[PDB]
């Protein structure tokens, strides 16, 4: 049985933590608790092979830059979010995808841009096409609106990121 | 009166947290940090205990709740000293 070691990656308030909860657990944390760093084990069948999905849930700070080497080095696929209520949020992912790329010297890396928080419709400031151009210029990198409260594509995230990596 | 982070395994729920922890603070004080970092996803709460693991020199033991944190020294082969959440009843 593969282990597949992902990260969730984006700055603060983002969803990252209620996305990997949801998808773990079920549950939506509609409080905001400050992330460290914090990782969760689950076994899930994808694609008809069962696969040890190790999730971990990074800081949204430039705290902790020391283990900000440590889980870019190690990680296999990346989960990119932003909350498409806050422009800064995705103006954000460009410069955390280099540094990506520099520190595994290759662009073969898998890699999902998400639009979090989708149920929020009104209060939306980036859309749907701006995520879809960052992303084909990202050479075509997958692409999701989300929401962890509705639970919409939160699944959909790590599963792609586990078939990419078989690809 | 400064803090310090601390990872803490806790297997039954196949997850880690880092906390941070005062280590001139009681092992309860901790252990009552991680119970509400938990939110509530751990059943039978109160039978965990905090839980050293064995390492180079030292063997494993359950951190008595008496006792101040910083009279537990980590275990220096990590970057993040590490704990870890068991059932112990
Ligand atoms: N409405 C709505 N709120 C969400 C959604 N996802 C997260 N939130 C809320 O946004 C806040 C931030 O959630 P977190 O997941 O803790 O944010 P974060 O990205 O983890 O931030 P850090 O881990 O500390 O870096 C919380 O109050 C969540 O309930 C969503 O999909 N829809
Ligand atoms: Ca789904
Ligand atoms: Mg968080």
């Amino acid at each position: 049985m593969r282990e597949y070691k992902l990260v969730v990656l984006g700055s603060v308030g983002v969803g990252k933590s209620a996305l990997t909860v949801q998808f773990v657990q079920g549950i939506f944390v509609e409080k905001y608790d400050p992330t460290i760093e914090d990782s969760y084990r689950k076994q899930v069948e994808v694609d008809a092979q069962q696969c040890m999905l190790e999730i971990l849930d990074t800081a949204g700070t430039e705290e902790f830059t020391a283990m900000r080497d440590l889980y870019m080095k190690n990680g296999q696929g990346f989960a990119l979010v932003y909350s498409i209520t806050a422009q800064s949020t995705f103006n954000d992912l460009q410069d955390l995808r280099e540094q990506i790329l520099r520190v595994k010297d290759t662009d073969d890396v898998p890699m999902i841009l998400v639009g979090n928080k989708c149920d929020l419709e009104d209060e939306r400031v980036v859309g749907k096409e701006q995520g879809q151009n960052l992303a084909r210029q990202w050479n075509n990198c997958a692409f999701l609106e989300s929401s962890a409260k509705s639970k919409i594509n939160v699944n959909e995230i790590f599963y792609d990121l586990v078939r990419q990596i078989n690809r | 009166a400064s803090a310090v982070v601390v990872r803490v395994g806790i297997p039954d729920l196949q997850q880690t947290k880092c906390l941070r922890l005062d280590p001139a603070a009681p092992v309860w004080a901790a252990k009552q940090r991680v119970l509400c970092a938990l939110n509530h996803s751990l059943q039978d709460a109160l039978n965990y205990g905090l839980f050293q693991p064995p390492s180079r020199g030292r063997a494993g033991k359950f951190l008595d709740e008496e006792r101040l944190l910083q009279e537990y020294p980590p275990n220096l082969d990590t970057p993040l000293p590490y704990l870890e959440f068991r059932y112990k009843r």
